[PDB]
């Protein structure tokens, strides 16, 4: 909450003044070409202005969306990573470079060219692509084009990255049956990983879509009790909306947001970050310690 | 809601008199309740599975035969009615529910009713196909009756084989495949051996529970008297009747009631 | 002048049949823990993870809805027709992909609280079962998003 | 527009008609439906008994009365009418007076039927209730004549309604 | 211009009408008449009279039809659709009330059939309905002559 | 000539009330008759609720009422924005009040029994009963705000 | 112009959506509560929290057909068909999803009253289940309002 | 003018489509699940050969999807009604073949739960039958692939 | 002028149709082997010919389509709405008869199953059956394949 | 003129009429076929005969639908919209007599099935049914074929 | 110049009828026949009279369809707006008399034949209800005949 500036579905004081400050616009609208220009970034939390502006909705989800990509990307490289250590540490076989390094591989190569786009989008400000024409650039399969392309390299990168991603296909198929037949199952981790990869991917943003939700009851909660505040300031009627938006937040911000929130992030560790590890069986050895006397 | 004002209200309102006014002797009493039943001659279809219900029983005890000429004696229009030793049972498959289902379950004749358990196999297998063909005819609030009646059934012929015939090959497969929640679960009273190991079983279903109690009475009889003494007991249920419903059903099995306590009165 | 109508009409279907969707799916799930629950403890909060799954359509129905309402904006661009068409197919595939995503759902929730009473062997495959079937509320969200995303561009 | 034009240069004389007969129509439909239904339990009452003849009446003189105040809402809408004059046949007036018209009659058939439907379902209760004890034949008569009030309401709306007729 | 054929289709609707629910309450007491027949045959005919009184409805929906018919003529007036309309309405308000009460009158006599066999004291008591019943029928006919009168103009 | 939209309100908001108080009438009074049968005492006092019933006819019938009285054309020019308002006053009214009664119909029903069985939850049906009345006072509110709406 | 003929049009099926929606679960919440209560007096007191919270649909559709009622005066500013459709839109978006969080919320009140007796835990158990379901129609009035004040602008 | 208003309903038909016959056989294939896994929990991960295929069909219209949403380019070319009506009916082919196969799916797998129940020998030719059904749908996709692909004028 | 829209729309009802057809085919199929699957599985595997016969049909339907949808080339030669027409009908004809094929060899399969299984002796009949059902989808395919060739005659 | 745009049509749905038909009636033959073989293995190649004898609708449909399509040729001679509605009503009337024949003759063949199961000595004289069916379906041919003599009557 | 498409509507959907009503005929009757099989396989011969039945009433049919049909002259005696609405009328009325002649003759044959075996003495009065019921095929019939060219020729 901190980091995202909102404070009881209310901006504060950031560690800096104010982000961004309106263009001229002494008397001018807000909406206008000069708009509203940024002395420096306020690097507590988001920018102040931005929350309550008209314009909250679309730069808040577009940034809720990127830093969801990002997690979820960052979630799987690290379930992907675990999977040499568990190797590693049962010593496993030879399946491991057979099967994890091109497990590992496939689909961080395939995030990562929207992660680098997200990426360089955000640290070059190529707002010639914005949320949009970067799913534009990674919607074209074929060659040729890269017109809005933003990376020098994007024309080939994009070409090596979809023959690297189609070689690897086989290579997560084919080795762990070959060793097998050598050292003389692979049909429940065929078609199901390609499949839940892209399903693992997609559920990140259920992150992006809680936060968004929360963010948005908390306002209309916050406008409730702000609301009756300000024109019915009378004493029974101020009394009476401030114990209705203390019933809301102990209803729908304490309690259902809460419970939502812990059942979707475990959803998410169970659905990816366990994919990679973990594997089941097994049960919990547990001697005659006088456990039921305990 | 209209179709009972469209259809039926006159025979609606003539049961519901006949069974408010209602409360050798046993005899003559069971003759007056047919013959009350059969002068009110849709609701056709449930007046012949009510009918068939008994007749089931009836034409088990006809198929005998070894004395066969005395079943004319309790020719009671009610149950033993003359249009509800293979060759007899498939002239006899006609004109019943259960009859077409029986043709090929007991198939084997005598060979799967003998007198001494198997014609009670055969008669609990007649009586779960009539309660099947029953349960088919939904619409009504009698079908949770209907389906409580079969699982008492269901669940006294389970007691009955696991107290004294398992040993008659009663056992908890034939739970279900011989002895007729309990058409989805059932399988608790496979294992139920022992009165308690019953009263745990019943455990399973809290509106069961504690309906066997001590399990000294009505558990302790064997073929179909455990559970279904249970739904004797509770019948009190059916003598709420909320009006608008189909209740010929529910005044059949009270002018039965009745019958058998006059019956169980006899001399004080 | 017509294609705001047809747009916010886009917008209220797809936020109505998401939340149509969610409700039939937690009624069925409800029913099966009422159901489950009773014989024992474990159905009351081990079992509770459909009541939010589905719940998270429609979460997800709403969002989407919000970016619908969200992408109409008159003072800043006069919208022809073809962004209200944009936004009305975007808003007709969410609304259904909620839909289909709760219906499963709740007949998988509550065979899956039916069969808790069983062995109890059966709940990772209950989960994934759930997991698998609610990916399609996932699917439903990108096309919208793609949907709303390519709405914006018209001539 | 074409089509929209030929819709509102429908006739209103042939709907005020329309919804004048469909009241009288709907209200006569009613009423049969309620009595029938009170007459299959006062047919099987007086089988089981003929000792509560004089009781089972009062729901059938019930059922009546809702056709009774349907003929009258009939009549009075057939006093209503005029004219018809060639020149206002598309008047302002003319339209406002068989819209009217035409609503009148549509809420009293509307309201006469669900009175009857409801006069006939309590009194087939009422009638087995009194087989079953005559100590309840009070209560549900009251009943009866509280749901009863519902043809009343409905004709007095019908009737506040019909003085917005005036066509010329 | 389409008044005629306006009126004509009332007369025709309140012919049609009052036939099928004449046609719908006999049929329903013959049927009670034929299954009370082979219990007292000696009460056959002590209620067929009721059940065959559909012919009540069916006179009186010819009546109407007639009455409808005679109304239209050009060369009395060229009726305009003030007139073709109220005819109409007319007609089909007759038509609806008589089916309606054929149908009241059907159901009331399969009840009674069973009635009057089980308790002949009850005749009086299903005649009394009956008669409650075609009130409704004679209440039709007299707003259906009062709507065709004004439609003469 | 929009008028007559305004006016199928006023008819539409008390058929459709009725119509759902009919409804609500007929399940209540079917109970109330089977718990008369045998508990003489408990059926006189079990009559609140088919008296609840009845209530909401009148709520519709007060709803009609004022939508017939601002129909006046000669009083003020009935523009088409009165006989929207107006017939959209009566729609929620009308669909209110038809919902409304068929929950205490179904809610009724329920509760004549539950009394004759044990009278200890009567208090208990008549609050959930209470509870369920106010969604027809609910549409009462919105219909009054919604009619007030013809000043221009 | 003919904006405001839908505006109050989708005001009203807001209204009428939610009662019907708040109707349809009170009457399977009280059904469930009957039976549970002719044999378990105690719990009855208990078993009544669902009604509550079906009622409270009504309640949110209420207030959403104020605020859609409030938001339409000609007198102030002429009232566009954009105005009036994005009304319109929010209402039966509003309407719809507070109907079927209604029945979902009925259905699942009924069961948990009808297993209430069975066990204690159901009082928890069917509480959690009313307020997921609840979410639902919180979420749907959330949209309606962002809807409603959307409709404000109309260039 | 009025060619988006086809191409874009089209494409989210199609979406439409392919997700409700994923939904209907998924919820046959999730009960034939749980059912073999109460009766039998040692095969019920292998079980989920049906419902995972289920999802192919979705992900199978999110694709055609994408590709009818990529074919509306106005900025590219003036969208004339020729190309948005024959990308509707792309769409439309491509979700009932998607609806048709996932009730196929569907049915087969809630038979091949009890089969599979009863004796694990018949996993060959569930999975042959799982295989033919999903034929339809890979053929359904490569024709609304080819219709899309004439949207060159 | 508007004729490609009759052309694709009588292709995308040939394939629906064609689709929905094979789908019933091998739903009852399925249906029907999932007996012998259990009763004798050394029968069960030659018991998969009516779903290969199902397969074919659908491969005959969308083989049709395909050609109608290529007989289809504006900038070769200009469509007049009758040849867009004539392809309609045939698309229509087409999949109706596909579809009727296709429940007619489903039920044959559905019964032949268990006839097998009762007596190997029926493979035979079954089999003949299944060709004389599997005539009709010819017969359709041939007439499709007539009336998109006479479909370019315009002019 | 838009002569096709009926004639074609008619043209397709004889064929997809007389399809249908063929497919209910061989279905239901079929399934009785399958049940008496199941019953009697000899009596399987036998009691094909009602099977062969639904397939005469198809043949007649296939023919007819090629005399109509070839009865359409804008080259040859300009047809009006009456030479395209004469076209079409004969194809309407065979396709519909030929659904007719077909659903009597399968009614009739599963009847026969049981029958000749029964008495071996009415099997051949049940065929009497079936070669009144055919009949009909013959005499509906005919008249489809003397209404589509007129495509030339024209003028 | 459109009545020629409704006076061919009118025709086809005249055949169609009838043998629409045909087909329903033949199926009871076959049902019928199938029934009274094994049980009395000697009066198998003697069941066949409602397969003539129905027959004859495809042929009534076809002989109107192709009475009709036979009005179908362009070439001459301009078609005007009689001769469409008055081929169409006379085909439908003669479609739906076929239409109820077959389904009352199913229902009558099937009924006979199911109580062929007992009293099979009653055959005769039971093919007598059957020519009771078939003569409403003959009268639709004869209607047709009259409506072919009473309004059609008179179009002048």
């Amino acid at each position: 909450g901190l980091i995202y500036n909102e404070f009881f579905s209310v901006p504060f004081e950031i560690f800096s003044h104010s982000a961004y400050a309106c263009r001229d616009l002494s008397c001018s609208e807000a909406t206008t070409v000069g708009l509203i220009k940024v002395r420096d970034t306020y690097p507590f939390g988001v920018d102040p202005v931005w929350h309550g502006s008209r314009s909250e909705l679309p730069f808040l989800n577009s940034l809720k969306m990127k830093m969801s990509i990002l997690l979820g990307v960052a979630q799987m490289n690290l379930g992907i990573i675990l999977s040499y250590f568990n190797a590693t540490f049962f010593r496993i076989g030879v399946n491991i470079w057979c099967q994890f390094i091109p497990q590992i591989i496939f689909l961080n190569s395939l995030f990562g060219y929207l992660s680098l786009l997200i990426i360089l989008k955000w640290i070059t400000g190529s707002q010639a692509d914005l949320y949009h024409v970067m799913i534009y650039m990674f919607l074209s399969p074929t060659d040729e084009l890269g017109d809005n392309q933003l990376f020098p390299g994007q024309k080939t990168a994009q070409l090596v990255l979809l023959l690297l991603a189609f070689v690897s296909v086989p290579w997560m198929l084919l080795p762990k049956p070959f060793i097998l037949k050598m050292q003389h199952h692979q049909m429940i981790h065929t078609i199901e990983f390609v499949l839940g990869a892209v399903s693992n991917t997609a559920s990140y943003l259920r992150l992006w879509a809680l936060s968004l939700a929360h963010s948005e009851l908390s306002s209309v909660f916050y406008e409730k009790v702000l609301l009756l505040a300000w024109g019915y300031n009378n004493i029974l009627i101020l009394i009476v909306g401030i114990i209705v938006f203390i019933f809301a937040t102990v209803g729908v911000l304490l309690v259902m947001e809460t419970l939502s929130a812990f059942l979707h992030a475990l959803r998410l560790h169970w659905v990816e970050f366990q994919n990679k590890f973990y594997e089941g069986d097994g049960y919990k050895f547990s001697p005659f310690s006088f456990a039921l006397l305990d | 809601a209209m179709t009972f004002n469209i259809h039926g209200g006159y025979l609606e309102a003539i049961v519901r008199g006949y069974r408010a006014g209602l409360l050798t002797i046993v005899e003559k009493c069971t003759l007056k309740l047919v013959d009350e039943y059969k002068h009110m001659l849709p609701l056709s279809t449930f007046l012949e599975y009510i009918t068939y219900g008994h007749m089931i029983d009836n034409v088990v005890l006809i198929v005998t035969g070894r004395d066969v000429q005395e079943l004319l004696e309790k020719c009671h229009p009610l149950g033993m009615f003359d249009s509800i030793m293979r060759e007899l049972y498939r002239l006899v498959l006609v004109d019943t529910p259960l009859a077409p289902y029986f043709s090929e379950c007991i198939t084997s004749e005598d060979l799967d009713d003998m007198n001494i358990e198997i014609m009670r196999n055969t008669l609990y297998k007649a009586y779960l196909e009539d309660f099947y063909k029953f349960c088919q005819k939904l619409g009504g609030a009698t079908a949770e009756i209907m389906s409580d009646l079969l699982a008492f059934e269901a669940d006294r012929r389970a007691v009955n084989i696991t107290i004294n015939s398992i040993g008659t090959e009663l056992t908890r497969d034939d739970r279900r495949k011989l002895y007729s929640l309990y058409p989805y679960g059932h399988e608790e009273l496979a294992v139920c051996e022992d009165i308690d190991q019953v009263r745990g079983v019943m455990e399973k279903y809290p509106p069961y529970q504690s309906i066997f109690s001590k399990l000294s009475y009505g558990e302790s009889q064997m073929l179909d008297k455990a559970f279904y003494e249970e739904e004797v007991k509770r019948l009190c249920l059916a003598f709420e009747q909320q009006f608008h419903y189909g209740v010929f059903f529910a005044y059949m099995r009270l002018r039965e009631q009745e019958i058998r306590n006059l019956m169980w009165i006899s001399e004080c | 002048e017509t294609a705001p109508f047809f747009g916010f009409l886009g917008a209220a279907a797809a936020l109505v049949f998401s939340c149509m969707g969610a409700a039939y799916g937690t009624a069925k799930s409800g029913v099966g823990v009422a159901s489950m629950g009773v014989m024992r403890p474990e159905l009351v909060m081990k079992s509770i993870v459909p009541v939010v799954m589905a719940g998270v359509l429609g979460i997800y129905g709403l969002i989407i809805a919000v970016i619908i309402s969200t992408g109409i904006n008159p003072k800043a661009k006069s919208y022809y027709l073809f962004d209200g068409y944009a936004h009305l197919s975007s808003g007709l595939a969410c609304g259904l992909a909620g839909l289909s995503a709760g219906m499963a759902i709740g007949i998988v929730g509550d065979a899956g609280v039916r069969a808790n009473a069983q062995q109890p062997k059966l709940f990772v495959g209950m989960i994934l079962i759930l997991i698998f079937a609610e990916a399609l509320a996932l699917y439903g969200l990108i096309v919208g998003i793609i949907l709303s995303s390519r709405a914006g561009q018209s001539r | 527009s074409s089509w929209s034009r030929a819709l509102v240069k429908i006739s209103p004389y042939t709907f005020s008609a329309i919804g004048i007969a469909v009241a009288i129509g709907v209200s006569v439909l009613g009423a049969a439906w309620g009595i029938y239904i009170t007459g299959s339990s006062l047919i099987g009452a007086a089988i089981k008994a003929p000792r509560i003849t004089s009781k089972n009446l009062i729901s059938v003189i019930f059922c009546e009365a809702v056709a009774i105040y349907g003929v009258i809402v009939a009549i009075i809408l057939q006093t209503k009418l005029e004219s018809v004059p060639a020149s206002q046949i598309y008047a302002p007036e003319s339209l406002r007076a068989g819209y009217a018209i035409f609503a009148s009659g549509i809420i009293v058939g509307f309201a006469n039927l669900v009175c009857g439907l409801c006069v006939g379902i309590i009194g087939s209760s009422c009638a087995l209730s009194d087989a079953q004890n005559s100590s309840l034949f009070v209560k549900i008569l009251v009943i009866e004549i509280f749901g009863s009030a519902l043809g009343l309401f409905g004709v007095i709306v019908g009737i506040i309604m019909s003085a917005q007729a005036s066509w010329p």
